[PDB]
RNA sequence: AUCGAGAGGA
């Protein structure tokens, strides 16, 4: 603990029962900071945080709050002699003391989720596996990936147009970076059988919303080629083909591409179209058409073109084609508690749901997509959001916060004019009916995930064969 | 076409369906229709042929297609039956106070396509005419079918006691030549079991029929359903303080029982049982107490609810859910097991590091006495996630040798 | 080499100095870059020695 | 001296935001790379 | 080649190498790339289908997310780190000694 | 048999929106009123781009989907435009669109906004709206230093059903029978319930007595503006255009009972 | 006939031929980039 | 004992309430691709024609 | 069974057991699919073992 | 790749008719119309008003699918009486309505304007 | 990564408001309270300028293709 | 194109 001879991440175990101290220094121990206990008293004083706040300026780190002897790493080895207070409410003297004798304190117990769990916000009232499954499909999420995207070549990449920062938020999420590259938008969800296109886990969208740029993304997909001269036998070169030379000349129009054999940035292409016009010399003469097309159906613009020399030093070309992919039905979208669901449908503002103020949803769920699932956190996220939305906050989801329940959330949107439970009269677009049941709606984070159905869609009557057995090829 | 979805478990799971050409990128498929494929709509893909003769067309069309295909040979039952938001609804619509207005009546007839186009007499006349749910319903029956089923919330005693035929709670659905005479229909009159309306339907009336009848319960609960909706909130999830303060005094019975138990076992008081050792009955003894904990809260979870609940409505209609699901929402989550057991002490006699040494109590093991909407502790939570992580286990692995 | 390691030349530099080189400053680093294609080497467990 | 209950928790907070601000979350792969060449190369 | 291909070992022994280390980075957004560089991997063959390696251990707490681990074959098997985990580098036992 | 003779009461009117109260209608007549303001209102936006130069860091469908809706001043001009579809021309005249141009160019260090403000028309009659002589400009990209934007647009005429940058309106509230008089929501906990603002109850009582007779009148209307057409405006036109539709149904209905 | 690039590092004009070692006449820049097509692109603002 | 197959399609399923039971909704481009042989008789040889 | 009771006892005994495991869970099958698969397991004399 | 035009909701098609009006065999004095690139807007009014004629038996509107853009009209009239006659009426009748109104909502902003 | 135009949900135009709304908040007003000055009343526009994150700001740290 | 590997989806 004072950074003398031991180093901060040897383990030294002491089991007592049977005689041995065993004291580690390799590598590969897992292991967490815990903030060290006294008698019944935390080291960690007000002086601590009081010199942590000014961080910036006195360059106090966590660095030297180690080297204070008030945190210290515990591997798992360890955790079996230490006896950990949750919180330092644990510290308390009870009117009956549980332990009494503790070592060790949390510095928080949500620390226990890791990066994609840590975006799930009120985990803690979701059933676990809804939040296994979130934890997997916050990593099919669109989003920004990463800033400098305008100049990475990367075989596939998904941009989403307007990103949000979730209104109801974790504090994990400040170092996970997610406010500052986040991968959903916050949505006008309203819980509800409404026609019947919801149903199985489905959802309906606002086609007006999404006409608005709602949940839009632009698709990024790069193409390689290179023109090898391996040997005077054969070599590739870049240039527009001509039909009169080249011998594997396929019968689509390469007269997108330049004189260079390369296609220009902000050229629309369709599918099967070519790109780059490569031909190889042959031992339809003296040279053979070995052109790069387009992979098929996919009607991008060519957003840029890049020239260079590979390793060896032969020509290469990197081409990023530009495909904007609007949400459409069967387009998959989740929230952060497991909930995906594809697009059903897509109805105009006019023809969705409104409340008496005209807010229709942006996203309709059904409501038995909920009981089953347990996904209490779907909703106190909604509650917590309206009144987010409606006080200017970031809502706090924090998993174990007693500071934050249903019932002062509640109480909280009953300031603003509202339900307290987040329920709205809502009225049928179609006839301007009240709906008899009041409806729950409020802004939830929702996900589009990189499943588009147009990249899931396939077809075929008497295509190619395989080789080796004629049977149709795969894929 | 034959419409296929994998894997393909038995015969309902590649059927064969009419083409109806529409304009996005989707296979667009009817809702009764889900359950024997075991498909839902989170990303599922299906798989179409197109037979390429008329031989195999009309194989197809006479062996293979849906409404051929309502009742299987497995269980000789319906296969499918009426689901999720028509399931819900029509619980709501077959309710004894639903009635319905002349121009929401016309409404709802414009989606029956097996309509003689007869508008019924109402049910009520003056003030007001008036329909009931069950009056349209039984122009959606098909035939002259004769059928006896129970709702769900049926009492047990009401079958012996007088109003047998004059049902106070509208359960003891009686569907007579084709009209609902009484009843609120659920998953047990228009669901997948043995003698529903659906298999009664298919039974007496042929495939033809049948199908309209699917069709039809569809389309005009849908519509109607635009009117009543169906939702679910925080409110459906909340209980008056009365019920939260009896789950609380149950659940602290249940500790302090447990507690009772625990100085028995550790001053030697406790004798096993025949035929376990002292160890497995003491665990026997505390697992029978959370339980009686677990369902006791249950209880009175679900008697505080109202009939203006939600998650009541879905499990009624049995459209979703159960009344356990209820219990883990509103009361109590209760005890996480792995491998059928309490949680197991993967530390030194520990299950975490935050208990002391050799704490059977029930926090310690994994009883999670918090609900959904409570929101579990950092270490009810840590259980939780042990045992729902050995129902993914299980799901994973099952199949594999399942399959084989 | 991993990047953002001590070794690497995005070492240090400040989020001008990275974003002048045409790089995000918020990319944690950790991988490499062998033929251009960006590599990670998961931890893999082992029974202690 | 002693953090009351009351401001907890945002020093456990300000904790965790200093130790995120010294470390990060690819810290492993750095330090171990890190070790690697420093020692195991030699 | 090891760090391109992910066999681990040498190019000869391209079957007694074992596979899956050094997997391409995801960088279909920002999340999967911090995870995949906290990602954690049990050699225990997905082939196997004994639970006890894939069960959620006690001593995972606040080491490894209870929560992130794929669903489908690999479950338990590939894991994440916790938020303040962190895998001790080595040191020299020397001036303990 | 005949139709209704609905009561019109303004209770507000501003330049951003139209409160007012339509009485005496049927509840069918008040949504397809409300329909046709969100869906059949038409509009001038743009609805044809030709980027000629984009160095900015937005790709050239998220600039023209950009300044697709930007609304742009429609009063007087939209019902004297033809739709293109209508138009005897060419792709483009100025009988059935608008011309603009956007040329910016940033030199300074110091980041250049590209609002609203650079959309400039041959139509002085159809601008953007924040450009109309406060409200700052619509922001269409923010470019650095070397970075440039060049295009050419056309906004034609349409409506709200084709796409929901012609929709004139930035919200419709719409209510009716604000005591639930008729019973047409069933409040499990009518207490917990807020009052709507147009509420004529003591606090004491949560909901009006159920009235057996009645039904929806008096719907209460707040047509919100995005800036294209003034909120009357909006209104009138879509009578207008809700009337009209049917008096082309009746058209083609004569024809179709004539032919049989 | 001209075909010139943009240079990844110095932003420079610059021509070159077909069987050209592709490097910048400024610096050396390895990497080039084309130049925006010329061709008439059009977008429906939706 | 299983193999790939011609004229076969795959796509993501969706929910619609308006078909019937024995009915699945097709997009325009899967039936543009897949075709049906049907043969030519005196019935149906001017539809045929116009196809 | 089939070595103390024979090929006839081990079929109604292995029918038995079969159902017990399918209806533990509350399920139902129809016994003729029961019955045959018993049948195929024991119409040779002995058991013949599903591999 | 299957989006239809947004035009497609409400432009007629060439040879395709706005109306297209069907006797309903079930009963007397009952036809169907078939209309043409409209939606709940004019059907529901239609609807309404034609339930306002006493002569009207039914009256009611359906959009067989969503995705299709045309709504089914069925109009049942008493025997002295037509479905077109009572779908003719049904039109007139909210033309005038909304001619009234528009009248008196000009009214009623030339007042708000000044007082 | 630009503030968008329209609110999603109803359409209200947004475009204009986010450099006000910076200017507020810098001016120490509550996100709340500017919202308010801003005239976004319904929680679907007070959602658009809450949840916004400008990374555009973000991508003009970059040096363009050309000078 | 083949082979292998990996990551994913239901
Ligand atoms: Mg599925
Ligand atoms: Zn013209
Ligand atoms: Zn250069
Ligand atoms: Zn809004």
């Amino acid at each position: 603990r004072q950074m003398d001879i031991i180093v901060s991440e040897v383990s030294m175990i002491r089991d007592i029962r049977e005689r041995e101290i065993r004291i580690y220094t390799d590598a590969g121990r897992i292991c967490r900071p815990l903030l060290i206990v006294e008698k019944q008293k935390l080291l960690l004083k007000k002086r601590h945080i009081d010199q942590l706040k000014e961080r910036e300026y006195n360059n106090y780190s966590w660095q030297d709050l180690v080297a204070s002897g008030v945190v210290e790493y515990i591997d798992t080895l360890e955790e079996e002699t230490v006896m950990l207070a949750m919180t330092p409410d644990d510290l308390q003297e009870k009117e009956v003391a549980y332990c009494s004798t503790y070592t060790h304190c949390e510095i928080h117990p949500s620390m226990i989720l890791g990066v994609c769990a840590s975006i799930i916000p009120f985990p803690d009232h979701n059933q676990s596996p809804r939040n296994t499954y979130q934890s997997a499909m916050g990593k099919q999420a669109m989003g920004v990936y990463i800033t400098n995207f305008h100049v990475r070549m990367d075989t596939l990449a998904h941009v989403l147009y307007y990103p949000q920062k979730p209104l109801v938020t974790t504090r994990s999420m400040e170092y996970l970076r997610f406010r500052e590259l986040p991968a959903g938008i916050n949505s006008i969800v309203a819980i509800a059988s409404y026609t019947g296109y919801n149903q199985e886990d489905s959802v309906i969208m606002n086609r007006s919303a999404v006409d608005r740029g709602f949940f839009r993304s632009v698709f990024y997909r790069s193409y390689k080629e290179q023109e090898s001269k391996k040997g005077f036998d054969q070599e590739e070169v870049f240039e527009k083909p001509t039909r009169e030379t080249c011998q594997g000349m396929r019968h689509a129009i390469y007269d997108k591409l330049d004189d260079d054999g390369l296609i220009a940035p902000g050229v629309r292409v369709s599918g099967d179209d070519v790109i780059i016009g490569k031909t190889v010399t042959l031992p339809r003469y003296t040279k053979r058409d070995c052109s790069t097309f387009l992979r098929t159906s996919e009607t991008g613009i060519v957003d840029q073109v890049m020239v260079t020399l590979n390793q060896e030093g032969y020509k290469f070309c990197k081409i990023r084609v530009r495909s904007v992919r609007i949400p459409q039905i069967g387009d998959k979208f989740a929230s952060r508690h497991g909930q995906k669901g594809t697009c059903g449908i897509q109805y105009r503002q006019e023809d969705m749901p409104f409340t008496c103020e005209g807010i229709t949803p942006d996203i309709i769920i059904n409501p038995h997509a909920i009981p089953s699932r347990m996904t209490i956190g779907h909703l106190i996220e909604c509650l917590q959001g309206k009144v987010s939305a409606n006080k200017g906050e970031i809502g706090d989801a924090t998993p174990f916060n007693d500071a934050v329940n249903v019932q002062k959330i509640s109480n909280l949107l009953s300031d603003y004019g509202y339900h307290l439970r987040g329920n709205e009269v809502l009225y049928n677009g179609f006839t301007g009916r009240k709906i008899t049941s009041q409806i729950f709606i409020g802004p939830t984070y929702y996900q589009r995930l990189k499943h588009m159905v147009d990249d899931k869609i396939h077809s075929r009557a008497r295509g190619p064969i395989q080789i080796l057995n004629r049977q149709p090829m795969e894929g | 076409v034959i419409f296929n979805r994998q894997p393909t478990l038995h015969k309902m799971s590649m059927m064969g369906h009419r083409v109806r050409i529409l304009p996005w990128s989707t296979f667009r498929l009817n809702l009764s229709v889900t359950t024997p494929y075991n498909a839902d709509f989170d990303g599922d893909e299906m798989n179409l042929h197109l037979p390429q003769s008329l031989e195999t067309r009309a194989e197809i069309q006479e062996l293979a297609m849906v409404p051929r295909m309502i009742v299987t040979p497995q269980s000789n039952r319906p296969v499918m039956g009426i689901v999720q938001d028509t399931l819900t609804a029509v619980r709501k619509f077959t309710k004894r106070d639903v009635f319905l207005e002349r121009g929401e009546v016309m409404n709802l007839l414009m989606f029956l396509s097996t309509w003689d186009g007869k508008v019924p007499q109402p049910a009520i006349l003056k003030p007001r005419p008036l329909w009931t749910g069950k009056q349209i319903f039984s122009l959606i029956i098909p035939g002259h079918i004769n059928c006896i089923r129970t709702h769900s919330t049926h009492p047990d005693d009401e079958d012996s006691g007088p109003y047998k035929h004059i049902s106070p709670g509208d359960t003891k659905v009686v569907v007579e030549n084709g009209e609902l005479i009484m009843g609120i229909l659920c998953k047990k009159s228009l669901g997948t079991s043995a003698g529903s309306l659906v298999h009664i339907s298919y039974l007496e009336m042929g495939h033809d029929i049948t199908r309209l009848f699917y069709s039809n319960i569809q389309t005009v609960i849908n519509n109607w359903l635009l009117i009543e909706g169906h939702t679910i909130g925080i409110g459906d999830s909340i209980a008056d303080s009365k019920t939260y303060q009896d789950i609380q005094n149950t659940i602290k019975k249940a500790k302090q029982d447990v507690i009772e138990v625990i100085e028995k076992a550790h001053n030697n008081e406790l004798e096993p049982t025949p035929g376990n050792t002292l160890r497995q009955t003491f665990e026997n003894q505390v697992n029978r107490i959370l339980n009686d904990a677990r369902d006791k809260t249950g209880s009175s979870a679900q008697k505080s609810l109202s009939e203006y609940n939600n998650f009541k409505s879905m499990v009624v209609s049995g459209a979703k859910g159960s009344k356990i699901n209820i219990s883990q929402v509103i009361a109590v989550v209760g005890q996480q097991n792995v491998e059928g057991k309490r949680i197991p002490f993967g530390f030194k006699h520990r299950t975490l590091p935050h208990f002391i040494k050799d704490d059977y109590g029930p926090e310690s093991r994994g009883f999670v006495e918090n609900s959904y909407l409570a929101g579990l502790t950092p270490t009810e939570f840590f259980f939780h996630a042990m045992g729902g992580r050995e129902g993914l286990i299980d799901t994973a692995v099952k199949t594999a040798e399942t399959g084989y | 080499i991993m990047l953002r390691s001590t070794y690497c030349l995005l070492n240090g530099l400040t989020d001008r100095d990275l974003c002048e080189l045409n790089e995000c400053p918020l990319d944690p680093g950790g991988y490499f870059i062998i033929n251009g294609s960006e590599k990670v080497l998961i931890a893999q467990e082992k029974m202690a020695t | 001296d002693e953090i009351t209950p009351d401001l907890w928790q945002e020093a456990c907070w300000i904790v965790i935001s200093s130790y995120f601000d010294e470390k990060g979350l690819v810290r492993q792969q750095l330090d171990s790379f890190d070790e690697f060449i420093q020692m195991s190369v030699q | 080649y090891s760090l391109a291909t992910g066999n681990w070992g040498d190019q000869k022994k391209a079957h007694q190498a074992r596979a899956g280390v050094s997997q391409v980075l995801n960088r279909l957004t920002f999340a999967s790339t911090l995870s995949h560089l906290r990602r954690l991997n049990s050699p225990i063959g997905r082939d196997g289908k004994l639970a006890k390696p894939r069960q959620l251990h006690n001593t995972l707490w606040g080491m490894v997310c209870p929560a992130e681990t794929p669903e489908g074959h690999a479950v338990g098997l590939v894991k994440n780190l916790a938020l303040m985990a962190y895998i001790s580098v080595g040191s020299q036992p020397s001036p303990i000694l | 048999p005949y139709a209704n003779q609905p009561t019109v009461r303004i209770t507000e009117l501003t330049d951003e929106n139209v409160k007012f109260i339509i009485e005496n209608t049927d509840l069918a007549v008040a949504n397809s009123i409300r329909r046709v303001f969100i869906a059949e209102v038409p509009i001038i936006a743009i609805d044809w781009v030709q980027i000629d130069a984009n160095s900015s860091v937005l790709h050239d469908e998220f600039i023209a989907h950009r300044l697709g809706l930007i609304p742009l001043t429609s009063d007087d001009i939209v019902d004297k435009l033809q739709y293109s579809r209508d138009c005897t021309c060419e792709e483009f005249c100025p009988e059935c669109s608008v011309e603009f141009t956007l040329d910016v160019r940033c030199n300074e260090d110091q980041t250049r906004h590209v609002t609203s403000r650079d959309l400039i028309s041959n139509s002085p009659r159809v601008i953007p709206v924040t450009s109309r002589n406060e409200q700052d400009d619509i922001l269409i990209v923010k470019l650095r230093k070397g970075q440039e934007l060049r295009l050419r647009a056309y906004a034609k005429k349409g409506f709200g059903k084709e796409h929901a940058k012609w929709n004139p309106t930035a919200g419709v509230a719409f209510e009716y029978d604000p005591d639930n008089a008729l019973r047409h929501t069933v409040y499990p906990k009518p207490e917990e319930w807020p009052k709507s603002e147009y509420s004529e109850l003591d606090e004491d009582e949560s909901q009006a007595p159920y009235d057996p007779n009645g039904k929806p009148e008096r719907f209460y209307y707040n047509v919100e503006s995005c800036g294209s057409l003034r909120p009357e405006t909006i209104v009138l036109s879509a009578l207008s255009g809700l009337k009209k539709k049917l008096s082309d149904l009746q058209t083609q209905l004569s024809h179709e009972i004539q032919s049989d | 006939q001209p075909m010139i690039y943009i240079c990844g590092e110095c932003h420079t004009e610059n021509e070159i031929k077909s069987r050209d070692p592709i490097r910048c006449r400024e610096c050396g820049y390895r990497i080039m980039y084309k130049k925006r097509t010329k061709r008439l692109v059009v977008f429906d603002a939706r | 004992m299983g193999k790939r197959v011609d004229f076969s399609a795959r796509t993501v399923i969706t929910p619609d309430p308006n078909l019937s039971i024995d009915q699945v909704g097709v997009p325009r481009s899967i039936a543009a691709n897949m075709t049906f042989a049907e043969i030519v008789t005196p019935f149906n040889i001017d539809r045929l024609q116009e196809l | 069974i089939f070595t103390v009771l024979g090929i006839e006892a081990v079929r109604k005994a292995l029918e038995r057991e079969l159902y017990h495991v399918i209806s533990f869970d509350g399920s139902y099958v129809n016994y003729r699919h029961l019955a045959l698969l018993c049948d195929t397991m024991t119409c040779r004399g002995h058991l013949m073992a599903i591999t | 790749m299957n989006a239809p035009p947004a035009f497609e909701s409400f432009l007629l098609f060439e040879g395709e008719k706005k109306i297209t009006i069907n006797k309903d065999t079930k009963v007397p004095n009952a036809c169907l119309f078939t209309i043409n690139k409209e939606d709940h807007t004019l059907g529901n009014i239609i609807k309404s008003q034609l339930l306002k004629d006493p002569q009207v038996l039914f009256a009611g509107y359906k959009v067989p699918h969503p995705l299709e853009h045309k709504i089914i009209i069925r109009v049942q009239t008493t025997p002295d009486y037509s479905p077109q006659e009572a779908f003719t009426n049904a039109i007139t009748d909210l033309i005038s309505e909304l001619s009234l109104l528009e009248e008196r909502f000009r009214v009623a902003i030339k007042d708000k304007q000044e007082g | 990564m630009i503030i968008p135009v329209r609110c999603f949900t109803c359409g209200k135009i947004v475009g204009n408001k986010w450099e006000a709304y910076l200017g507020l908040l810098q001016a120490e007003y509550t996100e709340g309270d500017a919202l308010d000055a801003l005239g976004l009343k319904r929680y679907c526009c007070r959602r658009m300028l809450l949840a916004h994150v400008d990374l555009i700001e973000k991508l003009l740290n970059y040096a363009p293709l050309e000078k």
